[PDB]
């Protein structure tokens, strides 16, 4: 459906769309050509991560899915680290390369993460 | 006649081991159900792989859900055959 | 009822008889024997309860056994190092001939590498090891005469000459490599190996006859017999480990392979007639004629004169 | 049959302390002359010396090995608030310098491998710092992950050798801090994965005098733990979780044995391999062994005198 959508949109909308569905790495590239700021992926990614820390089992099978559609840098043998952990780090990597106004990614990044609390 | 082809292909499993489950499933559910129920065994074999950590190598996921299907197939067709024999040995 | 169980104190890695004159109708009567897994371990020689003649403090642990002549024993320590001893018939004393201290050494790194077999064609040792080496010695030399460097990446296990400059060698891959002492290259000749699969190959042995029939023993306990000219028969026969496989020397159509099972299996080709001689790990086997030597790794000899009765 | 060797040390200045290998064959001796030798076995018992180097300025402590699958890997704390990690390359080099604390690390361990290549290091301040390195090839770099308040003086540090997922990772941290009046200087912290941190689940207050070294016993499949405090009296704890989350498992204590049979304070404590037999040393020179019999009652199996000899 998302797809008939993007087939008559413009590029706002086919950033919302891309986030909604989880494919983050795209949503970046197409925020930077555009100029849009990195905002709402980086927001997207938060979300995902706060939803990790306390999920069930299948949401963390489907996030690890999704990591190997993104790019995680290198192979950690960690075994107490899980899905939940490679998807935090995937987001800090993609947060260094694609970086900014400080100010605007730290920001985003922190409020989305007290949606219901942290211990940062 | 009869057709039963070729067996278990595993890859990250043992061929040896699929013969329990197979028992499993050859359960009688009533009288003669040696079918359990393939929502039940849909079920199962898709926590199988979930139970088997897929970490670092992700990239196998499609090929291990093809062999999910073919394995289904397989027990399937078993059944059927079982059955059709019954059948057969009635009549 | 037929084998004599004397025990030792030290687990027996090899056993070996000595070479009899054939000329003379003589019955063997003396063999070695090598230990394994102990602080100071030894090489020993018995004569058939057997009582044992003579031995001698061995540096570090014997990992094959070879007799060179009737006054000379080849053993591989398990540092690489390649050493001969005399035998003094007179004085039953074992002493110190000929040794190349670093034969076997991994390649730039410090510490040692362990020998794992030898061959012997007088007056010439080609030794095998977990780095890829070939050395080849001759017995007055106290020089490598030819060093085949980076041979095998994968630690090799076994060794024999088939023809004559010609060995074939197994390797922890799977791997039986043809190679040629002639050729001044550094690349094997051929290398046959089972499509598919990498079970390690532990043992490997020729027939005393025909050159072209070798057969060999991997993890999986099953022996194959291959024709170096054209595996011809795969043969299903321990649930473990072979060892050591062996051809009765006088009598090929006999053939004995040991297991860590604890099983001594005889083959008999003269419908292959499969029968365990023994009721730990049985490491090392000789057979010549009638006599028959076994060493287990519950410090054990078991010796037999009337194998065939 | 115990036997007496007598190694000549080669070392100009007191030794402090030594450490065994995971597999029983390597060791390193850190003496006061600010060296740490390096002693090798070889197939014959003999003990040969193969490296020789200067570490630090500051008063070496403790010297930690880890587990033989990450390596070589070696780590020494000292009183310049530094904790090196050491690498052969094939001659020790140093990797890393953890210097985030500001008061003189006391403590090293390594954590249990199923976790990873985890070191922690306790310091003076009353935190304890949980470092990791991510890739083992590279082992210049090392992220602090958790920092944990005490609010004491830390002494000793010890990880739970428990390898069941049941059980959360658990590290033990003791106070040596000489409080008059406050209590409970053994404190155990747990790690509750909802919220990714590090919280206090246990404080033993019934120890309240300074505890100079703590030690958790094998599992060994058992439902409880076993702690070893090494306070002016050897004191066994055991603590069995109770039944079940969102927080931490509380714990039941219960003091099992209680030794002043040292008449003095005890310095060190440690388990041998399968945790049946653990020793303790004291003022009084002497190592005393205590083993459990099949009434699981305590008692002493071994004591020493200065001279090397055995008390017979």
């Amino acid at each position: 459906s998302t797809a008939a959508i993007a087939g008559s949109s413009a590029a706002e909308e086919m950033v919302a769309l891309l986030v909604q569905a989880g494919l983050f790495d795209t949503a970046i590239s197409l925020c930077q050509t555009f100029k849009l700021a990195l905002t709402s992926v980086f927001e997207g990614l938060a979300c995902k991560c706060i939803r990790l820390q306390q999920g069930g089992e299948a949401a963390q099978a489907e996030a690890w899915e999704w990591l190997a559609a993104n790019q995680l840098a290198t192979v950690i043998t960690t075994k107490e680290s899980s899905a939940t952990d490679e998807a935090w780090r995937l987001m800090i990597s993609y947060l260094d390369k694609y970086e900014a106004k400080n100010t605007l990614y730290h920001h985003c990044i922190i409020n989305k993460l007290l949606s219901h609390g942290v211990p940062l | 006649s009869n057709e039963i082809p070729e067996p278990l292909q595993l890859d990250f499993f043992d061929r040896s081991q699929i013969e329990q489950v197979i028992a499993n499933c050859e359960h009688k559910n009533r009288r003669g159900q040696t079918v359990c129920n393939v929502k039940l065994l849909h079920r199962v074999l898709v926590a199988e792989v979930n139970a088997l950590q897929g970490m670092a190598a992700i990239g196998q996921r499609p090929l291990l859900m093809e062999e999910i299907n073919t394995i289904l197939q397989y027990v399937v067709e078993r059944n059927k055959l079982l059955q059709c024999l019954h059948a057969k040995r009635h009549a | 009822d037929k084998f004599a169980a004397k025990f030792v104190s030290h687990k027996i890695s090899r056993t070996r008889w000595r070479p009899v004159s054939a000329s003379s109708l003589q019955q063997p009567d003396v063999f070695a024997t090598g230990s394994w897994d102990n602080e100071e371990n030894k090489v020993c020689v018995w004569a058939t309860d057997p009582k044992q003649l003579c031995d001698i403090k061995h540096p570090g642990d014997v990992m094959d056994m070879q007799f060179l002549d009737k006054e000379r024993i080849v053993t591989g320590s398990s540092t690489g190092t390649v050493t001969i001893f005399r035998h003094h018939e007179n004085n039953q004393t074992l002493s110190v001939n000929q040794r190349w201290e670093q034969a076997h050494y991994h390649v730039g790194s410090n510490m040692r590498a362990p020998c794992t077999a030898i061959v012997c064609s007088s007056p010439e040792i080609v030794s095998v090891g977990e780095d890829g080496r070939i050395n080849c010695f001759r017995a007055e030399s106290r020089d490598v005469l030819r060093t085949i460097d980076d041979a095998d990446s994968s630690t090799m296990h076994g060794v024999t000459f088939l023809r004559t400059t010609e060995i074939l060698t197994v390797n922890s891959v799977g791997q039986l490599k043809l190679w040629d002492l002639r050729k001044q290259g550094n690349d094997p000749t051929q290398i046959f190996s089972v499509t598919g699969e990498r079970v390690p190959l532990h043992c490997v042995d020729r027939h005393p006859n025909q050159q072209h029939v070798v057969a060999t023993g991997g993890q999986d306990g099953m022996l194959c017999i291959w024709d170096v000219r054209h595996p011809m028969s795969l043969l299903n026969a321990h649930e473990a480990e072979m060892w050591e496989v062996h051809f009765h020397p006088s009598n090929p159509d006999h053939l004995f392979t040991c297991s860590e099972d604890g099983s001594l299996w005889h083959w008999d080709a003269s419908q292959l007639e499969i029968t365990n001689l023994l009721p730990l790990s049985v490491n090392s086997l000789d057979v010549l004629g009638q006599n028959l030597v076994c060493g287990t790794d519950a410090e054990a000899i078991y010796v037999t004169r009337r194998l065939f009765s | 049959m115990f036997v007496a060797r007598s190694i000549a040390a080669d070392h100009k200045d007191l030794i402090h302390d030594v450490s065994f290998d995971f597999h029983g064959r390597r060791m390193a001796t850190c003496s006061s002359d600010q060296s740490v030798k390096v002693w090798d076995k070889s197939e014959n018992v003999n003990w040969h010396c193969t490296a020789s180097w200067k570490t630090h300025s500051g008063s070496v402590w403790r010297v930690t090995w880890a587990h033989p699958e990450f390596g070589q890997v070696l780590a020494s704390c000292s009183f310049d608030r530094t904790a090196a990690v050491w690498e052969e390359i094939v001659h020790w080099v140093k990797r890393t310098t953890l210097v985030d604390s500001r008061t003189s690390v006391t403590d090293v361990k390594f954590a249990p491998k199923h976790m990873g290549l985890m070191l922690a290091t306790c310091s003076a301040d009353g935190v304890v710092r949980i470092y990791e390195a991510p890739d083992v090839m590279n082992l210049s770099q090392w992220s602090l992950q958790h920092e944990i308040s005490c609010k004491l003086s830390c002494s000793c540090i010890s990880w739970n050798p428990s390898s069941s997922r049941a059980h959360s990772p658990m590290i033990a941290v003791g106070s040596d801090d000489s409080s008059p009046n406050i209590m409970g200087k053994v404190q155990i912290y747990e790690y509750n994965e909802n919220t990714r941190k590090y919280a206090k689940a246990e404080t033993l207050m019934s120890v309240s005098d300074p505890v100079h070294d703590i030690a958790f016993a094998p599992n060994l499949g058992r439902s409880f733990h076993i702690l070893a405090v090494a306070t002016k009296d050897v004191r066994i704890f055991t603590m069995k979780p109770l039944r079940k989350s969102g927080g931490v498992t509380k714990f039941e204590n219960h003091t099992v044995a209680q030794f002043d049979n040292h008449n003095s304070q005890v310095w060190r404590v440690s388990w041998n391999i399968t945790g049946t037999v653990l020793a303790s040393s004291g003022d009084d020179g002497t190592v005393r062994l205590w083993k459990a019999n099949y009434m699981d009652n305590w008692k002493c199996i071994g004591v020493l005198k200065g001279d090397g000899n055995p008390v017979g």
